[PDB]
Formats: C-alpha cells, structure tokens, sequence
C-alpha cells in the first residue's frame, strides 16, 4: 500500500506458509518465577583459528553447550553439515569442567569489514566471567583443542546479566564495564571505562548489553528502556519510548552490524541505522499478541537477487510454539511485511534456545525446558519432491523383575483359560433359545425371584419402622439366587419375563425404575426397548469379534443385571423419614426446608 | 496464547500492583534520599512521561553524557535493608500467592504465568480459546472460519474493539458479501471521533489529540481506494472538513490527493496546491521522501 | 440492605433452590428417575440437619457447588443408576446443566461473604469431586444410610465403547477387577481433616477401575502369547480412536478440554479441525446465550452490521460402528510401543473426562498396579 500508492489493495504476493524437516543433533516458586539471569546455555556459530588464517579456510561450525549434574560443564565440539547439519563423525566433543552453573553461552563472531572470524567462545557462570580460547582444531581426527583465558571470580560479589563482544564487555545489574581479553597464554582480563544505567524502580534484574553499527558504541537495556552509550567520547541517550504500556522484551543484533532487531510486548522492532551515526528505527512495525514475560527472539538472514529478507522468530518458555514474522531490505533501506505465522511443537514443556544460522528455507536448532535433546530443524515452503518414553506410565507398564515378567504372564493365562471356560460354558446356553427348556427355565426362573422377593419383602416388614433412614439393605439385586440369572440366551424373552415381573409386584410399597430411558445414557440414543440396546451393540461388535453375539448377550445380561432394579421400598416410605428428620432438626432449618421453589 | 479483548479480572492483580508500586515508592525515595492505595499506584506510575513515508523518531543528538558506577552490593543492599520490612507489613495483610509473588518479584525473577493464564474462570477461559482461535484462523488465511470467529466474539458482552485490524484485513480478504473494509473504517472514525486509564493504549484512542490507527488506514486505503480509479475530491473534500491541524500525516494524505488529481490552469492549480500541503505538512513531525520526488513529478506535471 | 450474620437462612435457600433446579433439569431434560428428588432431600435433609446441629454463628460451612454436585452423585449411586462423575462434569462443562453462576443472570442480594462462599471452589478438575463426594460420605455415613456400591459393570460398558476395544476386554477388565477386590466398592475415604499420605490415594472407586482398565490392556495385550492381537490392529486401534471426528461426544471432551487445568488439552484446542472449530461457535451461539451480565440501540444495530447468523454430522453409535469396521481387517518389541501410544491416548481421555490429573491417574495405577503384583508374586 505505502509504496504502491505513493508511486501512482491486497499485498505483493499470494499466500505461502511453513513447513518443517526434523533431525537429531546431540545429547546431554521455581514452579511459578524464572530467573532472567539465565538466557542461552548453547551457542553454534562459524570461528576461525590462527591455522585456518595461514590459509583462505574458512574455518569452521562449532557447537558449545552446557552440561551436567548442576550444568557447570562446557563442552564445545565441531559441526560438519552436508545433506543435513550434523555432529562430527568421530564424536570427540571436547568438555572442560567448571564448579560454577552456567548461565549464559554467546560466541561473537565478528564483522564482514575485518576479513577474520570470532576465535573465542564466552561464558557468564554463578561466580566467574570466562573467555576461552580455540585454538588449531585439526582434521587428523576433528579435535578441538581449546585454551581456559582466565576467570575473574567476581570484583563486586554482583553477577553479570550480558557479555558482548578484542573487546570483553560485561553488564551487571545496573552498571556496565568496558574490557579486553588477554593474548594466548598465561600472565588477566582489565577494564579502564565503566558506568550505570541503574534504576531503582525496575525490580526485574536482567539487563543487556550489545552494540550497534561496530561504531564502538554500545546499547545497554532494562526492561524499562533502551540507553544507547558512546562510550569513546562521553554520551548517553535514552530512545524515545521508555516504560508506559510496554516492556522491553529481548534484543538480538540482527546479524549485519547496522541492524537491530528488538521484542517489545506486542511489536517486533527493526531497529537499525539510517545515517552513520547510531539511530533509532520508527520505520513501521508488527505486533505480536501477549502477557508472557517469557518472550525471546532470533533473527535468520536470507539473501535473494531483488531483496534481503529477515525471519523473526519469537518464542516462549510457557508453549511450544513458535511465532514467526518475515520483514524485507531491498537497500533503499526499504522494510516492509506481509503477514504472520505460527507452528507448534510437541508435547510437555517449551524452548529454552532456538538459534538460527518463490520458496523459503530457515533451519535452526531447538532445545527445549528439560529435555538435554538438541534438536535441528529446516523449514520449507512448499510440498514440490508418539516413540513415547513418558518415563512416568513406562515406569508404570515394564514393571522390573523377571518374576514380575512371568508374573503377569501367569495371571492373563489364568484369565485366558476362564475366557475360554466362558465361550464353551455359554455355548449350549445358546444353542437353546426359544426352546421349551429356555421356557421352563425362564418360568421357574422369573416367579423362583418372585419367591424369594416377596420373602425379602417380608423382612423388609419386620424392619419396615426404622425411620431413621430411607434406603433398605442391600437392596437392589437378583436377591441371593446367582445361577438363575445366566443360564438364559434370549434377550427379548429376557425383556418379556422383567416387563411381567414389575407388572406382578404392581401391588404397591415397591419400587419402579425404566430402563430405557436410562440406556439413553448408554448408547446416547433413544433406546426404547431393552432389544434395541442389544442389536446396536451387536452390530458394533459383530463387525469386530467372533462370537460377538454370544459376548454381547452375555454383556447385555450383565448389563440388564447390573442395574436390575429393587431398592427400598417406594415413594410412600421415603417420605416418612423425610419428615421425621425434618423433625429433629431445630425448628427454623426445618422452616427453610422448601419443595417446588419456582 | 493471543491478547485477550476484556478488561483483567480485578481482584489479585490490583492488590499486587499495590505491593509492587508501593515497595518502588520506598526504594526509589530511599535513593533520591542517599543522592541527597490505588493513589499511590497512581502518583507512582504518573511522575513519568505517560525515501518513504516514515513518521520518523527522535535520534540521539543533544543527551547528557554518562555515569559512572553508582551501586555496589553493599550499597545496594544499604538502600533496599529497610523498604523490604516496611513492606513487611502490609505483606502480612495480602494473600499468601501475593507474598510469594512479591517476594519473587523484589528477588528480581520474573512470572512465568500470565495474568491471562491464571484468571481460570469459565467464561474467561472460554473467550480466551475463542479469541485464540481468531487469530489462529485469521493467521491460516481461513476467511471464513476467521470471521464466524470474529462474529460470534464481538457477540459477547465483554470485549471491546481492539479486534478492528482483525476485521479490516479480515473482510478486506472476504471480498464475500458484508459492507467491507472501508465502510468499517469510517464507522471506527465516525462513531469514535468525538465525545459521544485502564483499557486505553494507542490503538484505540480519543479525540483530543491524535487518534491514530484507524483514521489514518482509512485516509491511505480510501486513497487506495482511488487507486481502483486511475472519489478524489470527496477524499480530500473530507480531508479538507477536519480541523485538526497538528495531523501532519493527513497533510501528506492532502497533498497525496491533489498528486493524484494531477495524475487545465485547474490541473495547474492542483499542482500548487500539493506545493503548499507539503511545506504545511513540513509544519510537524516529517513525512519526507526528498525535493526530488516531491516535485520531479510535478515537473513531469510542468510538462 | 442485605441480611447480615443470620443469611444462613438466605444462603442455604439459594443453595437448595440451586439443586432442585439441577435436579429439574435431570429429571426433564436427562429423563432420570422421579424418585431421585426423594434420595436427594434425604442426603441434603440429612447434612442439612448436621449444620443445624453445629451451633456456632460463625458459619464454618462450605457449600459450594461440588457440594451440589456431590449429592447428585452419592443419591444417584444409592439408586445404582450407571451415571458416573464424567456424565456430571460433561453436564457442566457443556452448560446444559446449569452450575457456574450463583443465580445466573436474570434474583437476590446476599452478603458478598456467600456470594464468596458460592462462587469459590467451582472447580471439579483435580479430583475435587472425589474428595467432596468422599467428604460428603463422611458428613452423613454411607454405611447404613445408603448403598453406596457403584454401578461398575455399566462404566465397563462404557468405557470400551468409549475406546474401540472388542467387547473381550469388558470380560478381561471385569476379571481382573474380580481379582484384586472380588467386587466390593465402597465411597467413603473420609478421616476429616486435611491430612493422608498413604493408602488414600486409590480409594474412590472408579479412579481404580480405570487403573484396572489400563492394566489389563497392557498385560492382556502385552503377553498375547497366542498372538490374538495383531501388532497392526494396536496402531489401526490407536488411530481410528486418534482421528478428531464430529459427534456430540468429542465436540464435548473438546468443551471440557477448553477448562482442563493443565498443558496440554489446551494445545488440544489449538488442533481443532475445521469442522471442530465449527461446531464449536455453533456450541457458543447455543450455550453462551446461558453468559452472565442511544450507545445501547447504536450497539444493536452496530453489532447487527456484521450477520449474527440432511443431519451432516453423525451420532454416537454411528462413529462407534464406523471406527469399529476400520478396524475390521482382523482375521516385534518395537510392538510395545503401539502399546504405549495406545495406553497414553487412552489416558488423555480419561484425565479430562474424569477431572483428574496426571500425576493424580498415574498415582493411582502405580499404586494399584503395585496392588496386583502384590497379590500375584
Ligand atoms: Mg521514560
């Protein structure tokens, strides 16, 4: 719109999207707050040593990473890509043992302008500042031989937010200190130019710092505001928001030295110079949706013939998903956007490091809160060409001795067997249905329970002034006959001896209960008769199971039995207790006793 | 895991926004000394300032030059000895969450769960999945589902109208059937303009001074709307009825009009016309793209 | 204006006119029994009698909704009737019954101090049924008051239906449930306090049928050694029970995944389908109509700006059929992991429709599970 109508509505393109290409790389209150201190515990970048400078090599990738019980371990190891990013072939990754956590991992690198590559790798701890040296890695085996320039435990019992980069530069909460690195061997790191962004009223402790243009100028943050430093001369500058609607997020150098890439709460900001001087950017932005304080974000670079195109990814510490946004240098210092995406990933837990390095390609790697797996990722634009160890259920599935194998193995044979017991038993059973036996069996079966009810009616006369309760013993049952349940196998003859069993005990003080209208709950359906509920089961089974008709009568029986109705007796006895407990009870509890509200 | 368009829930927000802002006022005071209530919350948050077409910034040039160290642990540690007890009071007034909170919060971490993700009442949680699902949709290019979204929310009687971007790039991509992009625009502009705090950033804002957003896209995209042409003196016939001068951008929406109504002595007076918007759009904060593209075209024009 | 230190009377007029207004809707519109409003003003008659029985005008009683809910459940085990606490939670969750506001919007004004105590504690979503229908269990004695064994046989019922198992594993489950207990379920885990540390977490009585359910599919489908269940039909199994299709049922768990607690059900609305998504602002235009509380008429006409607005989906025994027949072709360690996949979507389920947690569900068969090799070795 902006361009295109200044020159003289929908973008500049069609509608194009993510998708992904997975790959393994390497292994390895608090409930509610999270330390800021804590940015990035892994670091992959492009260094260069000193016999990679005898010759035009370009040095090589390099991974380091923290490790350990209490993470106070580095190891750093090198990186050979070919169809896909991968570990060296011989795995020798070189690991050197702090007594210190680590909280920060960053390598520098350096500028296009000075023709060499970063030949360091620093680390912030809980105790020390370390800057380490890699020198002469060597093909005769991939090793990386790499040299400890020396810690300096602590000067101000303060620890350090941000390094940045041959220049070591520091940031503890508040104040800032200017440093350099010691050459190769053994006198450690000095520092001369210091200062304070200090403020009170910003309780959250991380600050940073990273520089901007390589002018040697310096920008320094809290997540109430953005202080650029000059830090040659004399000069101070605080850009021009500061801490009204929204908190600084994260800033990352968005990797050509003139260019800013800044998360504010709901805007990603391309700061980035136009004039020589440093700058601020208000060249329009995006905005990004939330509350989270939790937020970081990087930057990959991909070139093209008409522009120069920056990905941006922000992602949290609170969901798996990644929220992306895709800005554009055609170098008129022209920037403009065109629309947003979001992926997932999978299942509990959340990044702790992404970092990056007509279709698009980006690839990254993801490590993500407690899990030690490194992973690499690519991303492509179009389609032209769980393995679970939930350690908290396997535990509870593999259980360990060999006894507790052949344990469970003896008790599904015990049951496997009784299975079988179950088919041959009820097989006959089957084989005789609407037979004058069944009839019989039936008839001595339905008034048999008659007898025995009514005798448990009579004992439900003899206790029948109990009034203290409402619900009669151990009601509800076939009523202690069990064998005269099984032995039928005919559903609707079933539904015909219950259905003349509740028209005989129709002499009143006796229980009622409808069936179907609860099966509604079963099936989820209208079930009007006791039958219907037997042929949709036997339609899902018979599609599944052998003898499906003989599993789902027996299962519609144990069902029909489960449920088969006598609880105490009826409406006509609850109502006694029902007002002589409303007796009892203190006179005006039984005047805010109420039935038929409205 | 989008903005929610509701006011928060109120209840422990506030009373931790208390705890926070009035353990700053003991800080910073006992500070300024060693230099040397929803009230205090609000004195607290108050004593503070509340070749294309870019609104450009203030650069850095004429800012004081620098400081050096001004808190060591022990100073530091002299400065934040007594304000902790005095909030040890009124600490012991809050809830339990809050202690913890605040205690986390002057230790310096951060919360990793949001004011959304612990509100938990059923509504809310609902419009959060709605809301959600908006802009899930509206980010797939899923128009459709997108706008019953956006229906069934607006529906709602707790959101208001952040959702407006939401609704112009949403029927602007629909084309389908409902009065589009642009009649929703001027809506915004003519039932929000006149007289007619919390919820309030930018992005939906008053008439005193700048309201921005909404104006300003259906300014360009009405022009744009022209752009279907080659409607231009209407657009600036309705730029012409406002007076609201400090709008420099709309002075370069003026003069973009008057551009392209001069694609005879009224083409000629067209042209001068753009002249003069342009220097009393120079009259505040700078859309600049040179002299040369200014008025190259216009010599173009002098043809 | 409003009533002080004696709305006792107020509240618990609320509260029961809150009931029997649930109960209306059960009896009307989930075609229960009428008798159930008899067992209900017998177990409410009677804790009603013990709160006036307990003296102090300090009011120290907690009726909140669980409390509602609560004796639902215990009259409606009394009567044996195959409701279980998944039925309620989805009957709430989806706002047919009606539960979320201290009378909904439309009554009276009561000391914000009820108010309080009405609209706090709503949630059932870490067991806080159980452990109410429990304390309830207590505050009046299931014992010889009630009958309270649960309709187990049914929840079998409904619990291989509610996965695609063969109807095998209701006599497998059935057995194994035998075993360990005989089938003796009681609903009482009550020692009033707070406190329990051992024995109690695996004591309400379905939570332990799931963990018998979940066992027996790993065992029996683990030591098959008759090979009667293909290491294919384990994956079909998985992904017919995988695949997000639109019934009442899944649109359902959809509704109660959006208010579950925990990661990750809530990234589980985050992969709705399209016809998922659907169905849902169908469900919101329906449901949330049941929301709570000039400019106005410029508001009417303002929202009436953009339109408000041969059965397509299928019933419940329908996809269960369907997914049933695509598993119909019926007639190796890597299989355990089939296994795995199989028993931890089976989980998912569970721990939303039975409002638990995780660590909730996997205490429960850990300790069971140890129960049965207790009683095996
Ligand atoms: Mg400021």
């Amino acid at each position: 719109v902006q361009g295109a109508s200044l020159y003289c509505t929908l973008a500049e393109d069609a509608l194009d999207l993510h998708i992904v290409v997975k790959s393994l790389l390497c292994d390895t209150q608090d409930a509610f707050f999270w330390d800021p201190t804590v940015a990035n515990r892994l670091d992959s970048q492009y260094i260069q040593t000193a016999s990679d400078l005898r010759n035009y090599r370009d040095g090589t990738e390099i991974i380091a990473y923290a490790s350990g019980k209490t993470g106070s371990v580095l190891n750093i190891a090198v990186l050979t890509r070919q169809n896909t990013l991968h570990l060296n072939r011989h795995n020798n990754v070189t690991s050197i043992e702090l007594h210190s956590p680590i909280k920060s991992i960053k390598i520098p690198g350096a500028s296009e302008s000075i023709g060499r590559r970063s030949n360091l790798v620093g680390i912030i701890t809980e105790n020390s500042f370390q800057i380490f040296r890699i020198e002469s890695v060597h093909s005769r085996s991939c090793d990386v031989m790499v040299s400890s320039s020396e810690p300096l435990y602590f000067v101000e019992i303060d620890d350090l937010q941000v390094v940045d980069f041959q220049f070591a530069i520091i940031d503890i909460k508040g104040n800032w200190s200017i440093g350099r690195i010691p050459k190769n061997f053994n006198n450690q790191l000095i520092d001369n130019l210091h200062g304070t962004i200090f403020d009170p009223e910003e309780l959250s402790s991380w600050k940073r710092i990273e520089w901007f243009s390589h002018f040697q100028k310096i920008l320094v943050f809290d997540r109430s505001k953005m202080i650029e430093i000059d830090f040659m001369n004399n000069w101070q500058t605080e850009v021009v928001q500061a801490k009204a609607w929204s908190n600084i997020r994260d800033y990352k150098r968005i990797d050509d030295k003139n260019g800013i890439l800044l998360t504010s709460r709901e805007i990603i900001i391309v700061g980035a110079s136009e004039s020589n001087d440093p700058v601020r950017r208000i060249s329009w932005k995006h905005d990004l949706d939330p509350d989270d304080t939790t937020l970081r974000i990087t930057v990959q670079k991909v070139k093209k013939p008409d522009h120069i195109l920056l990905v941006a990814f922000v992602y949290s510490m609170r969901h798996k998903r990644i929220y992306m946004h895709v800005f554009s240098h055609r170098k008129a210092n022209l920037f403009q956007s065109l629309g947003c995406s979001t992926v997932l990933e999978i299942p509990g837990g959340t990044p702790t490091g992404i970092e990056t390095i007509f279709e698009l390609v980006v690839d990254f790697l993801v490590k993500l809160r407690n899990s030690s797996e490194v992973y690499y990722y690519a991303l492509s634009n179009t389609q032209n060409s769980i393995i679970v160890d939930h350690p908290e259920w396997a535990s509870l599935f593999n259980n360990a001795d060999e006894r507790e194998k052949e344990s469970i193995g003896a008790l599904v044979s015990q049951i496997k067997l009784k299975e079988r017991e179950r088919i041959s038993r009820v097989q006959n059973l089957i084989e005789h249905e609407n037979s004058h036996d069944e009839d019989k069996y039936l008839q001595d079966l339905g008034y048999r329970l008659s007898i025995a009810t009514n005798e448990l009616l009579e004992s439900w006369q003899k206790t029948k002034d109990e009034s203290i309760l409402s619900g009669s013993l151990s009601h509800s049952k076939l009523k202690n006959l069990l064998e005269n349940s099984d032995s039928f196998a005919s559903i609707p003859e079933f539904s015909s001896l219950l259905d003349q069993f509740f028209q005989y005990y129709q002499d009143q003080d006796v229980t009622f209960i409808g069936f179907e209208k609860l099966l509604h709950l079963f099936l989820h359906e209208d079930v009007p008769g006791l039958d219907i509920f037997y042929n949709k089961l036997l339609q899902c089974w018979v599609l599944v199971s052998p003898q499906a008709e003989l599993l789902t009568k027996e299962i519609v029986k144990d069902i029909i039995w489960s449920l088969a109705r006598l609880e105490k007796p009826s409406l006509f006895e609850p109502i006694q207790n029902e007002i002589s407990r409303s007796l009892s009870g203190p006179y005006q509890d039984i005047i805010s006793s109420w039935d038929m509200d409205d | 895991m989008f903005e929610v368009p509701i006011t928060l829930t109120n209840r422990k927000f506030a009373q931790r926004r208390k705890l926070k802002y009035q353990y700053i006022n003991y800080i910073s005071r006992r500070f300024d000394r060693i230099s040397k209530q929803q009230k205090k919350r609000r004195r607290e948050r108050h004593w503070r300032s509340v070749s294309f077409e870019i609104w450009r910034t203030v650069s850095s040039q004429n800012k004081q030059p620098i400081n050096k160290q001004k808190m060591t642990y022990h100073n530091f540690k002299k400065i934040e000895k007594i304000p902790l007890r005095k909030m040890e009071i009124p600490l012991l007034h809050c809830t339990k969450e809050n202690k913890l909170y605040f205690q986390s919060i002057s230790r310096g971490l951060e919360p990793l769960k949001t004011s959304t993700s612990e509100v938990r009442n059923y509504r809310t949680r609902h419009i959060v999945t709605l809301t959600d699902l908006l802009h899930l949709n509206v980010s797939r290019h899923n128009w459709s589902l997108a706008y019953k979204i956006f229906a069934t929310l607006i529906r709602i009687p707790g959101v208001q109208i952040k959702s407006l971007w939401g609704i112009g790039v949403e029927i602007l991509d629909n084309l389908s059937n409902s009065s589009s992009g642009l009649d929703f625009l001027q809506w915004m502009c003519q039932i929000y303009s006149s007289k007619s705090r919390s919820i309030v950033p930018p992005f939906q804002t008053g008439s005193r001074t700048h309201t921005a957003k909404f104006a300003i896209t259906y300014l360009w995209s009405s022009l744009i709307n022209c752009q279907k042409s080659m409607l231009i003196d209407k657009i600036s016939e309705w730029v012409l009825t406002p007076p609201f001068m400090e709008d420099a951008e709309v002075w370069f929406i003026y003069a973009s009009c008057h551009l392209l109504k001069a694609d005879i002595n009224q083409v000629i007076k067209h042209i001068h016309y753009v002249r003069t918007f342009l220097k009393i759009c120079l009259d505040k904060g700078g859309f600049a793209v040179p002299s040369r593209l200014i008025e190259n075209q216009l010599k173009s024009f002098e043809s | 204006k409003l009533i002080g230190h004696e709305a006792k009377l107020l509240f618990l007029k609320s509260f029961q006119f809150i009931l029997k207004r649930q109960i209306r809707w059960l009896i009307t519109e989930m075609r229960f029994p009428k008798e159930f409003e008899h067992v209900a003003k017998i177990i409410w008659l009677k804790i009603l009698k013990t709160i006036n029985d307990q003296p102090q005008e300090e009011l120290k009683l907690q009726l909140h909704m669980t409390s509602t809910i609560s004796i639902l459940y215990l009259a409606s085990t009394h009567l044996s009737l195959p409701v279980y606490t998944c039925d309620y939670i989805k009957w709430i969750c989806t706002a047919k019954m009606p539960y979320f506001q201290a009378s909904e919007i439309l009554r009276i004004q009561l000391p914000n101090y009820y108010v309080s105590i009405l609209e706090g504690s709503i949630s059932p979503f870490n067991g806080q049924l159980y452990n109410k229908i429990a304390l309830t269990c207590g505050m009046i004695h299931f014992k010889e008051f009630f009958n309270s064994e649960i309709s187990c046989q049914g929840l079998l019922l409904k619990l291989v239906m509610q996965c695609a198992l063969p109807p095998e594993f209701y006599f497998y489950t059935k057995q194994v449930i035998e075993f360990e207990e005989t089938d003796i379920r009681n609903l009482t885990l009550w020692e009033r306090t707070d406190e329990r540390h051992t024995g109690r977490v695996s004591n309400h009585a379905e939570l332990r049928v799931l963990s018998y359910f979940m066992l027996t599919i790993n065992w029996m489908l683990s030591f098959d050694r008759d090979r009667q269940y293909p290491l294919k039909w384990i994956l079909s199994l998985t992904e017919s029970l995988t695949q997000r299709t639109t019934t009442s049922e899944s649109i359902g768990r959809n509704i109660v995944k959006v208010v579950y607690p925990d990661k990750p059900t809530s990234s589980d609305y985050f992969q709705w389908s399209e016809e998922e998504t659907l169905e849902f602002l169908k469900w919101m235009e329906k449901q949330f109509l049941p929301t709570q509380t000039d400019q106005k008429i410029a508001r009417r006409k303002l929202y009436k700006i953009f339109p408000l607005d041969s059965t397509h989906q299928l019933t419940f025994i329908e996809d269960l059929q369907e997914r049933y027949a695509k598993q119909t072709p019926f007639f190796p360690p890597a299989r355990k992991e089939a296994i795995g996949r199989l028993l931890t979507h089976i989980a998912s389920q569970l721990l939303v429709d039975f409002a638990i947690s995780k660590e909730q569900l996997k205490d429960c068969i850990s300790r069971i599970k140890n129960a049965c090799l207790h009683r095996m070795n």
